[PDB]
């Protein structure tokens, strides 16, 4: 008896992090099921760099990771290599060697209410671009002029993050959209399909 | 409107310990993450702690993070700052932090009155 990965706790969680504060799950000492990942659900991307999906049942990986977050369409093109924007520099970054699989799908039946729904923040500001995988989660008032800032919002001094007003009348591009990055480590490999 | 109302803090004696709450009332936020700030006697307003209510993920400065801890009660629209081993340095005025997103999406904060705590001998 060698239970299986809580790949169902993640995907389908009721709710997800916002994405400055995305969330992750390392998977070790399972058995994947992956078949059960693609018909289970319809998602609206699915691509893979550097591994290949029909041999993940064929491989054999140390340490998995799945990062979960929620973003808007226009924004799903920047979990990617490479990739820069607001997303990509100020939330989640992607290694240039990323091995793994990067999973969206619309989701403006839960993650959007009418009126907006503010709960979904991202960040807008830092002094710095994030390192691959990093996370911040500070809300430090940002620097944005010559006159320092003394804990104090006002003339260029604002407040790094923003909310993402998701309505289910929005377009497309503006609507919710949860991703799941799933990371694969190699380096004893406790996971399997 | 909106009126954040703190109670508890008072005198403690150094290396005592102390909780402070903060209660919310009037127009509900359209977002749920709060924070405890603290000004010194000739000092500028500083940070304390900082929690997000819609996640579980909480965020302290450097300059005090395993000794003050913030948490919510979600369904009373608390906000609690427990406060450990206390030190003369910590003599200050504790405020309440609750902020709200305007229709753009950018982010205010309403203030509470704030309650003063003393660290001496």
């Amino acid at each position: 008896i060698t239970n299986l990965c809580p790949f169902g706790e993640v995907f389908n969680a009721t709710r997800f992090a916002s994405v400055y504060a995305w969330n992750r799950k390392r998977i070790s000492n399972c058995v994947a099921d992956y078949s059960v990942l693609y018909n289970s659900a319809s998602f609206s991307t699915f691509k893979c760099y550097g591994v290949s999906p029909t041999k993940l049942n064929d491989l054999c990986f140390t340490n998995v990771y799945a990062d979960s977050f929620v973003i808007r369409g226009d924004e799903v093109r920047q979990i990617a290599p490479g990739q820069t924007g607001k997303i990509a520099d100020y939330n989640y970054k992607l290694p240039d060697d990323f091995t793994g699989c990067v999973i969206a799908w619309n989701s403006n039946n839960l993650d959007s209410k009418v009126g907006g729904n503010y709960n979904y923040l991202y960040r807008l500001f830092r002094k710095s671009n994030l390192k691959p995988f990093e996370r911040d989660i500070s809300t430090e008032i940002y620097q944005a002029g010559s006159t320092p800032c003394n804990g104090v919002e006002g003339f260029n001094c604002y407040f790094p993050l923003q909310s993402y007003g998701f309505q289910p009348t929005n377009g497309v591009g503006y609507q919710p959209y949860r991703v799941v990055v799933l990371s694969f480590e190699l380096l004893p490999a406790t996971v399997c399909g | 409107e909106v009126q954040l109302v703190e109670s508890g803090g008072g005198l403690v004696q150094p290396g005592g310990s102390l909780r402070l709450s903060c209660a919310a009332s009037g127009r509900t936020f359209r977002v749920n993450l709060m924070g405890w700030f603290r000004q010194a006697p000739g000092k500028g307003r500083e940070l304390v702690a900082s929690i997000n209510g819609f996640d579980d993920i909480t965020y302290y400065p450097d300059s005090v993070e395993g000794r003050f801890t913030i948490s919510r009660d979600n369904a009373k629209r608390m906000v609690y700052l427990q406060m450990n081993s206390l030190r003369a340095e910590d003599t200050a005025v504790y405020y309440c932090a609750a902020y709200d997103s305007d229709y753009d999406g950018r982010l205010f904060n309403y203030w509470g009155q704030g309650t003063q705590v003393t660290v001496s001998s």
